[PDB]
RNA sequence: CCGACUUACCAACCCGAUGCAAACUGCGAAUACCGGAGAAUGUUAUCACGGGAGACACACGGCGGGUGCUAACGUCCGUC
RNA sequence: UCCUCCUAAAGAGUAACGGAGGAGCACGAAGGUUGGCUAAUCCUGGUCGGACAUCAGGAGGUUAGUGCAAUGGCAUAAGCCAGCUUGACUGCGAGCGUGACGGCGCGAGCAGGUGCGAAAGCAGGUCAUAGUGAUCCGGUGGUUCUGAAUGGAAGGGCCAUC
RNA sequence: UGCCUGGCGGCCGUAGCGCGGUGGUCCCACCUGACCCCAUGCCGAACUCAGAAGUGAAACGCCGUAGCGCCGAUGGUAGUGUGGGGUCUCCCCAUGCGAGAGUAGGGAACUGCCAGGCAU
């Protein structure tokens, strides 16, 4: 369960998910799964596909995590009207933008690392990529 | 001055001789002697704080620094602005008097003696110490004093580093492994 | 509001004053300061009152 | 029960808008007394026939054009005027 | 270290000066020497100058550096500025205290004419 | 009497490579606003004073947002 | 009710039972002025003394400090220290900002009488923005005003205050 | 007129740091002494006074050198005003404006008044 360990406030505006995204080159491993849509991933999400995808490789090489939950989403509870103040906490998320790396990998042959990313993007709501490193 | 004196004439050019100084004024010469002694009971009692003041202006002929907390500790329950501490500085002649005083007569005096470390330097050549009793210095009168107090004596010289620090020391006969 | 309304009566005379406050728990004594009096035109010593 | 009854906020509160901001822009005339910038601190600084009130508020000394620039080893903003 | 704090302490009569576009009378001292120029209010060009670095001013000095060096040289500077036709200025020791050539200098500046 | 090393442990500060921010800014637009000048156009379209009002329950749509579930022909603001 | 920040869309303003915090004071010095001074933190060395007290040097450069929240500001310091002192002055007030209004705020300069400084100058409270309550009704002091036949007086008015 | 130096500015990092070298005729700085003028919560360290023996060490000035700081295009991208579209949580088209970062590069300041010293 990715999340921050404290921060300055503990509620944060809706806000808006738009633009193109930063990081999107294969920058500490040798493959990567991309980010093509838009949308949020929720920390048991980003945590859900990690479980599926270190699993995958039978735990060899090295796994990154590129992405981190740091916008608090809060829900009123079931059956309470509106106003009377904003809602609790009750998990994070990230905001993703096409074309960011989501996840990182290294140290395994790329037809398994391929095949890994397929379960792991199995968990994701948004649709994603294959991508290797490349020279610039 | 009759160790000032006894400076120029031959450990100037002693430090010439065997270092290959330049100019004579890079031979180093020491600037000045602080006298520290940090009482640090004084928020028990601040009237032993003026008879310690009493004690340090009778070793060295001056009025001592009464210095302030400066910041608030609570590891030692002490807050800013409260008398901590006592301090003189010394140079020129009265730094001299205080410094032959100190090797000839007071340095000799050291309890459980063996003589004095030469690694306390801090690395630019700027020599620190501290003496374990008071009663070394004669100034004080046996007997009439409320307790033993050390304190702290650190040489400030204008030397660059340790080497030729203990130069300026060493041809004064300062006392050396 | 520990601080009470206080007023300062010129020595000149002339029943002019100004008020201001003070803490009296410390600083008990009497409060006194060279004010201009506006009657008389001149600098002269206020006095503590009332 | 039918409905469940809700909380109570304790972020209710706020200060008036005190309208802050540059009164004259550039190129301004004004005339002596004409309050230029009012300010909380000095954002920006008296220059010439320009002078600065207790809370900060930069006001015109002189009749003439606005003029603001930018001086000093620390790049700090200053008001000044041409007399007109 | 010590030139930059001179520096400081005589910014703030610098600066109070130009914004008043007052004629400031600059007084440098040094353990040999004392300078003293009259500075037109734009603060660029100077008007008179007086200094005991000077062929002028010398031989009558026994040893510069001293008060009466401090006396001859306010004369002499004042007297330039009023064959020049400059009589009122505003002092500016700059960042030294009143006490002794520069109180020396000023004092031998107000027989002679300045309005200060 | 002050010492000199060592190992696969923890490891702060620092360096290199990565992201995030309504209550971060060493950067920074487009617009909007204020002022000066010039032409053309506009039944003075502008200001001031005075006689008379009505109105102070708004609605949806676009764009920028808060709240809600980027739920609501929801709710609360800005602007058209 | 008031102050600070965000929402608030780079002028002003801008709502919600939107997100966060504070105020109902304090100080005759913590105000005025003159002179002087410059931090946090870390490393090295040093009696008790150690992670952390006072001391010396170095690095570093405001990462400190501001009587109290937050924002903006502050080295010419608005931060720290000392001497002297009461301008925390009286009558005004060009002009301007901000409010539907009541009102609130800024202000050079003029007059009188002051303080500091050698002087140029600075000073009409405090680094600024909260620390607050209309009118009526009364209380107190003064007053070149009024005083129900006249001279007083009561009462009223004006000014200063509760 | 050339160089060196001091003061007061312009300007506000292309100008500031670091590293290396270089200067004492004059100047500058360190420096000598101090009942004294004056000063230290003590201390002639700083401030001050009386001086010029020594020295350019530090500092300061100057010269050189990119390990930094800094400045920095062209092109592209992001955004965005107006009008029009779509698969409308976000985009696209016409047109106008057009960053930030980064890159190639630049870069060891330039300059004004006066005063002094050396040289012509
Ligand atoms: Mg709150
Ligand atoms: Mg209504
Ligand atoms: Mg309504
Ligand atoms: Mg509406
Ligand atoms: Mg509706
Ligand atoms: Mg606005
Ligand atoms: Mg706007
Ligand atoms: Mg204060
Ligand atoms: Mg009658
Ligand atoms: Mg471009
Ligand atoms: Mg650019
Ligand atoms: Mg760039």
């Amino acid at each position: 369960m990715l999340q921050p360990k404290r921060t300055k406030f503990r509620k944060m505006h809706k806000g808006r998910n738009r633009g193109l995204a930063q990081g999107t080159d294969v920058s500490f491993g040798s493959f990567g799964l991309k980010a093509v849509g838009r949308g949020r991933l929720t920390a048991r999400q980003i945590e859900a596909a990690r479980r599926a995808m270190t699993r995958a490789v039978k735990r060899q090489g090295k796994i990154w995590i590129r992405v981190f939950p740091d916008k608090p989403i809060t829900e009123k509870p079931l059956a309470v009207r509106m106003g009377k103040g904003k809602g609790n906490v009750e998990y994070w998320v990230a905001l993703i933008q096409p074309g960011k790396v989501l996840y990182e990998m290294d140290g395994v042959p790329e037809e398994l690392a391929r095949e890994a990313f397929k379960l792991a993007a199995a968990k994701l709501p948004i649709k994603t990529t294959f991508v290797t490193k490349t020279v610039m | 001055a009759k160790l000032h004196d006894y400076y120029k004439d031959e450990v100037v050019k002693k430090l010439m001789t065997e270092f290959n100084y330049n100019s004579v004024m890079q031979v180093p010469r020491v600037e000045k002697i602080t006298l520290n002694m940090g009482v640090g009971e004084a928020i028990a009692d601040k009237k032993l704080l003026d008879n310690a003041a009493a004690d340090l202006a009778a070793i060295s002929g001056q009025k001592p620094l009464i210095t302030k907390a400066r910041k608030s500790v609570a590891g030692f329950k002490i807050r800013q602005g409260y008398p901590i501490g006592c301090k003189v500085t010394l140079r020129g002649e009265r730094m001299w008097e205080f410094f032959e005083r100190l090797i000839t007569i007071a340095v000799p005096r050291i309890r459980d003696f063996r003589g004095l470390s030469a690694k306390s330097f801090d690395g630019r050549g700027n020599y620190s110490m501290g003496v374990r009793e008071q009663i070394i210095f004669p100034e004080i009168d046996y007997d009439k004093v409320d307790r033993v107090r050390g304190l702290d004596i650190t040489i400030t010289t204008t030397a660059k580093s340790d080497e030729e620090g203990r130069a300026l020391l060493a041809a004064f006969d300062f006392p050396f492994r | 509001g520990i601080r009470e309304k206080i007023k300062l009566v010129s020595s000149a005379g002339t029943g002019h004053f100004y008020t201001t406050t003070k803490n009296k728990r410390t600083k008990p004594e009497k409060l006194e300061l060279k004010k201009f009096d506006p009657v008389v035109r001149q600098h002269v010593i206020y006095k503590e009152a009332k | 029960a039918h409905k469940k009854a809700g909380g109570s906020t304790r972020n209710g509160r706020d200060s008036e808008a005190k309208r802050l901001g540059v009164k004259r822009f550039g190129g301004e005339s004004v005339l002596a007394g004409s309050i230029i910038v009012r300010q909380r601190g000095t954002k920006f600084h008296a220059g010439a026939n320009v002078g600065c009130g207790r809370d900060h508020t930069l006001f015109a000394k002189a009749d003439g054009k606005v003029k603001f620039e930018v001086k000093g080893p620390k790049n700090r903003k200053f008001i000044s005027i041409e007399a007109e | 270290d010590k030139k930059s704090a001179r520096i400081r302490r005589a910014t703030r009569a610098r600066r109070k000066l130009q914004e008043l576009g007052a004629t400031r009378l600059v007084v440098h001292r040094t353990p040999r020497h004392i300078y003293a120029q009259v500075i037109a209010p734009n603060g660029s060009e100077v008007l008179v100058a007086a200094s005991t670095v000077e062929k002028a001013i010398a031989e009558q000095l026994k040893y510069t550096g001293n008060k009466d060096a401090a006396a001859a040289v306010g004369k002499a500077v004042a007297e330039r500025a009023l064959e020049k036709g400059i009589k009122d200025v505003s002092f500016d020791r700059s960042g030294f205290q009143y006490h002794g050539r520069v109180q020396a200098l000023a004092d031998a500046a107000r027989e002679a004419g300045l309005q200060f």
